[PDB]
């Protein structure tokens, strides 16, 4: 069972910071990730697959690294619309899994 | 230089290509009915095999090949955006790492064709030369080949006819104008997909000794200033070997996205000569003639 | 060769409402088709399309969120989810008539076309 | 189809590509392509001709054991160089020899694996909606021989 | 985004005279091109397509010109049930264009 | 591209449940699909995944017994068998955008959701 | 081999008005359909045609924007979209029986016919 | 693989008669199958319709 844990509480950030999340694995899962932004009202929204590639519509401003079994995320620039809650995601489809890929928020930006 | 070989020691096998996106349309050996009409990109998978082809030239100048290539159109005629440019014959050098034609005629596809989708990968933004056999034959010294073989074949093994607008029209004419389910008509370009035949030992062309008495030009096999050029080209050993890498060596089930792909191919050669040693007198009876030859030949010996 | 439709209705705005389209004797899985709505005073405004065989669609700009073809090879239709008051218009559906290559927006045959509106 | 006879005073020497020990440079993934390298070695009564499929070792250069059939699924298909056993300084590594061989291609495949290497983007045009993604770039042809005879 | 915007409104003409409609475009569409004659109580209604081939049933003496970015059509003798709206229209079939191909209107003929 | 529900329903436990799940302008035998579940706190629960022309399934390991995923070639859903009382949450139909060889379980275009809940 | 009908009706004018028609032996993917009205004195008139593997239709001249035909692969109908007075009249339905080149007008086998009229 | 246009000159033929004519006449036959494309013509009986 490859598990992603994510037992990190975002930090308070201001306009324009920098904010480093970091989403470890037990096992190998080569390349095969996902991160989403899930703002509490609405429905959840990707932003980027495979730890490198960005997805349509999403400025470039948001970066992604990692590879092997720890991977990140960050970005800098933070606006108003960024309040949200935030998931890692592997891809690893395997059977005797209880993934639900949890973990991750983000704080109101003052 | 007397006599030649050229080695060869993989095995005799197939090679194979094709493209993604490749501009197919329909096919049309059979409809049973009428074709039906073409959205935006209906372009789909197909590979193919290339014709077999086998060459070897030595001369003391590199060859000199041919292919068709865009010109300038005329002045007097408006130029539209999107009519056809125009062709005409272009004399280069080829050169190690060029590709040669496929049956799919020698064009520089890059300028020729803006699709990059009527061809597979490897011809797709390179340009394709048969060798000027006429030219090379008619240079009224001969330092371009000694000698040279060629064989050659292929065959249509299907036909589709390509998504993409009618260029040119259809006169009205030609064909008795339809009603109904056809009053629109279909796609008039076709393009066939070649391929080789078997490949077998009996026509082989290398690992065998050529030994020349005479030549048809007038150089009779002498480097002039201590150079030598030799052609080979090969499509008869064309493996194409696919391998795999594990990601993790440690599950017990079969998941498709623990094993990546890759495509390599080998290919290798040897050559071994013979050349005999001839001296040159010298007088100036002689010294003009070698002067109108080259330059560089005179110049290179301190005479 | 002709275009059908099916009848209109007055409704409330937060409910689905459906159309339904029907030819007559041409074949829909071999041409494509494309809805327009027709406003007051000039409106004349194109929804989207739908294409034959690859069954492929391209909306409008301000048309996504909003509608939803649907097509089989019998009847196509086009769907409205959430319904504002400025719909009240004339809607028509036609046949895409194309070449080999084109796909481009000629619609050659049109539909006799209803009246749709939604009311508070 | 394929046919050969030798005789020699030594043992036959053959040839086939096999991995090497690459160099340090980058750290190797699970899941990098593993360098090549001929290597040469005497070839014993079991081993497997080449049959359309390259003179390669299936062990350690093929992983997913389900690329080629089963005969050569384990054993390592060599090749008999004949250049290093005619260059051979005394000569009896053999004195005498006769090969035939032929074969055509009869069907067109893919690889239904994970593209390694994508193609650069240069080299087509993006499209939309349904070929939004691309095929797989990896196709292999399934060789076939051509008719046995008497002559 | 290709843009035909028509912002000409039909000046009154008598019976035989000939009316030039204009109608430009932003980008180069090709000779992908619509033309149609609204009735203002039935349904629309088609004349040319691609700014050179006239339909069946529609006589000849409509005309069809105009190449790359502006195009025209004009005609001569009208009658009396020529009393419409016309719309020119591209075939361009773009994603993010929000065309709707508007503009365009006929007078009552004296 | 968009995906469509089935509009959500009070129930009491004890009684078979379903949700039906239509898209816009893909078909559906060419993708995959999976179902997740959004509980209130943090929740966020995967429930399993099926497959295109394999048409397979794969569960969560807690998830056995407990759900059963249809798919015909113009809907799929999926069933519930027999509620517990802590599934008042919010369901999600997504589609696995993939690759010629990754069915890996990004769900790119996802679907708008609704609420169901249990009471007794 | 027998054509078989639907049963007629008395109706008021501005209803659509539909008439099945079935075979017995033979199917109908094969061959070609057409209908035909009898009005009373001599009327005996031709409404339009279908040809089995194209399906194409054409219809007469003062027919057009009145009728439309339609066919499944187990039944064939014809279609009316607004009556006029004047027809009161007796519809037929026939095979074409043709050869691998004509399509003519020849109907073989008839149908039994049923008597269909419009009042006000 | 063809056989005729070439001529054939006897000098013996197989069996006792080396080429004697009684009676004043041959017979000559001849089979060939690779020349036997049959041409498809087709007549209209009205050439002014436009369909």
């Amino acid at each position: 069972d490859p598990m992603l844990t994510q037992t990190a509480a975002s930090v308070e950030v201001a306009v324009g910071g920098t904010v480093t999340i970091k989403c470890q694995a037990s096992q190998s899962i080569g390349g095969y990730l996902s991160w989403y932004q899930q703002k509490p009202g609405q429905r959840p929204k990707l932003l980027i697959y495979r730890a490198s590639t960005l997805a349509s519509g999403v400025p470039s401003r948001f970066k992604g690294s990692g590879s092997g079994t720890e991977y990140t995320l960050t970005f800098s620039g933070v606006e108003c619309a960024d309040a949200a809650a935030y998931y890692c995601q592997q891809g690893y489809t395997s059977s005797d899994i209880n993934n639900a890929f949890g973990g991750g928020t983000e704080v109101v930006v003052k | 230089c007397v006599g030649v070989e050229v080695g060869r020691g993989q095995p005799l096998g197939v090679g194979i290509s094709g493209h993604p996106l490749l501009n197919k349309l329909d096919d049309t050996e059979n409809a049973s009915a009428y074709a039906a009409n073409a959205g935006v990109d209906n372009r789909e998978c197909i590979s193919m095999d290339y014709k077999q082809t086998q060459l070897c030239l030595i001369g003391c100048k590199p060859p000199i090949g041919e292919h068709w290539g865009k010109g300038s159109p005329c002045t007097n005629v408006a130029v539209n955006p999107g009519d056809c440019p125009p062709l005409e014959l272009i004399n280069t050098v080829i050169q190690d790492g060029d590709m040669v034609d496929t049956g799919f005629g020698a064009m520089d596809f890059t300028t020729l064709q803006a699709n990059k989708s009527e061809v597979p990968l490897d011809i797709c933004t390179s340009i394709c030369k048969y060798p000027d056999y006429i030219k090379m034959v008619s240079e009224p010294y001969g330092d371009s080949l000694f000698f040279y073989l060629r064989r050659e074949q292929m065959f249509v093994r299907h036909l589709f006819n390509r998504a993409g607008a009618v260029g040119e029209n259809v006169p009205d004419d030609l064909y008795i104008k339809g009603s109904g389910s056809t009053a629109n008509l279909a796609s008039s370009n076709y393009f066939p997909t070649p391929s080789g035949s078997m490949v077998t030992s009996d026509a082989q062309i290398f690992n065998k000794p050529y030994w020349l008495q005479r030549a048809q030009g007038h150089n009779n096999g002498i480097c002039w200033g201590n150079q030598l050029f030799v052609t080979v080209v090969d499509t008869t050993r064309s493996t194409n070997m696919s391998l795999c890498a594990a990601i993790s060596t440690s599950e017990t089930t079969y998941k498709n996205t623990n094993f990546k792909e890759y495509l390599r191919h080998g290919e290798e050669y040897d050559l071994q000569f013979i050349f005999q040693l001839c001296k040159i007198t010298l007088t100036a009876d002689v010294m003009t003639y070698i002067h109108s030859m080259n330059s560089t030949i005179l110049e290179d010996w301190n005479f | 060769q002709s275009v059908k439709e099916s009848e209109g209705r007055l409704v409330t705005p937060g409910t689905p409402l459906t159309l339904t389209c029907t030819a007559s004797g041409f074949t829909m899985s071999r041409y494509h088709m494309t809805w327009v709505r027709q406003a007051p005073g000039k409106g004349l405004e194109w929804i989207g399309i739908i294409y034959a065989r690859n069954s492929d669609t391209y909306y409008a700009n301000w048309a996504k969120g909003r509608f939803t073809i649907s097509k089989t090879s019998t009847t196509v239709d086009l769907k409205i989810t959430s319904p504002t008051i400025e719909d009240t218009a004339t809607y028509f559906c036609a046949r895409v008539d194309s070449d080999s290559s084109g796909a481009f927006d000629r619609l050659d045959l049109w539909g006799q076309g209803t009246l749709v509106t939604v009311s508070s």
